């Protein structure tokens, strides 16, 4: 049987890479989120099935800088407040610039769906005062962030983001409490994929916390590029983020079709490979 | 009085409330259960998201009623 991976790499600094570098290999890991993202069977489950994937590891987050943000602004390296301008882009991207329409209905008609498994039905008002909370949410520095401002920052960066987490929060008991909603795929689907980089931001999410994952290779400088699936352990295509602007029309054969369709946005945004199952 | 608040996963808790208890009051009462922050937090009840600043009295809310929460996870 066939399943999809992409390579990816840490990012090349046109000036002091080799001191960036040196930062990178004297990071320390993430423990809890390795420990509980391996033994949840979310992370590094392809060791055993292909034989020349590597085992991925969480980066520690360092500064004041949101975790999210840091882990996506390793590009600018040497920059002080690159965390805090990274910040002022995905704010700015949502309060203007030419997408901003279609990233609000992508959010609204996902967020929809989501309210239809509770009975929900929003208001107008309610829809303003939830998008101005993500808005407000957005704007202030050392806020943590929502699924659908992640979705943003794959726009901001014009580079596709995989996240490596559970599916379900569970309680003292052990027992399923709730889902959780950030593993999975983003794509920078309102930039025209011409314009877009293509190999994959990758990150793994555990306890409110984001990290950059780097195989061992990378983070000693020995190899560049990395392999992460585009399944998750029971090779199913891992869930596509706001995949859907009712603005661009919408609709087993409705199944088959969102299945048909996820292969081809990620055909046209990312470089993915097809392998044997070992 | 005691409500019952129940998840998507049909997870069940017990909340020991008053009528006068606000939204906010309940869902750090809530926090004191799972550890998610407040603002974190969404409560559904008779088809309307609950605001944090009126009481369970204004929503009809009574011993043994059901509310439904719903989570807005932030990362970090």
């Amino acid at each position: 049987m066939e399943m999809p991976i992409c390579a990816f790499q840490l990012p090349d600094l046109t000036v002091y890479n080799e001191d960036f570098r040196s930062f990178i290999e004297r990071d320390l890991i993430e423990q809890s989120m390795l420990v509980a993202l391996e033994q949840a069977g979310r992370l590094n489950w392809w060791v055993s099935v292909d034989p020349t994937s590597q085992r991925l590891l969480p980066l520690a987050t360092t500064g004041d800088g949101n975790c999210l943000l840091h882990a996506a602004s390793l590009g600018m390296w040497g920059f002080h407040d690159r965390d805090l301008m990274l910040r002022k882009a995905l704010y700015a991207l949502m309060e203007k610039g030419v997408e901003k329409e279609a990233l609000k209905r992508r959010w609204r008609w996902q967020q929809t769906q989501q309210n239809k498994e509770s009975g929900l039905v929003y208001t107008e008002d309610e829809w303003q005062k939830e998008w101005n909370e993500l808005i407000k949410l957005a704007s202030q520095p050392g806020e943590s962030l929502e699924e659908f401002h992640v979705f943003v920052l794959a726009h901001v960066l014009r580079r596709p983001i995989v996240v490596v987490a559970d599916t379900m929060l569970r309680d003292s008991g052990g027992e399923a409490f709730a889902p959780i909603p950030f593993g999975g795929i983003y794509l920078p689907l309102e930039v025209p994929a011409s314009q877009c980089h293509r190999s994959p931001l990758v990150l793994a999410y555990d306890q409110a916390h984001f990290s950059a994952l780097v195989s061992m290779e990378q983070k000693e400088n020995t190899k560049e590029q990395a392999v992460i699936p585009l399944t998750d352990s029971e090779y199913k295509l891992l869930p596509l983020h706001f995949a859907v602007d009712p603005g661009k029309g919408w609709e087993l054969a409705s199944v088959i079709l969102s299945l048909e369709v996820k292969l081809h946005l990620l055909h046209s945004y990312m470089n993915v490979k097809w392998i044997p199952l070992s | 009085m005691q409500i019952f608040v129940k998840t998507l996963t049909g997870k069940t808790i017990t909340l020991e409330v008053e009528p006068s208890d606000t939204i906010e009051n309940v869902k750090a009462k809530i926090q004191d259960k799972e550890g998610i922050p407040p603002d974190q937090q969404r409560l559904i009840f008779a088809g309307k998201q609950l605001e944090d600043g009126r009481t369970l009295s204004d929503y009809n809310i009574q011993k043994e009623s059901t509310l439904h929460l719903v989570l807005r996870l932030r990362g970090x």
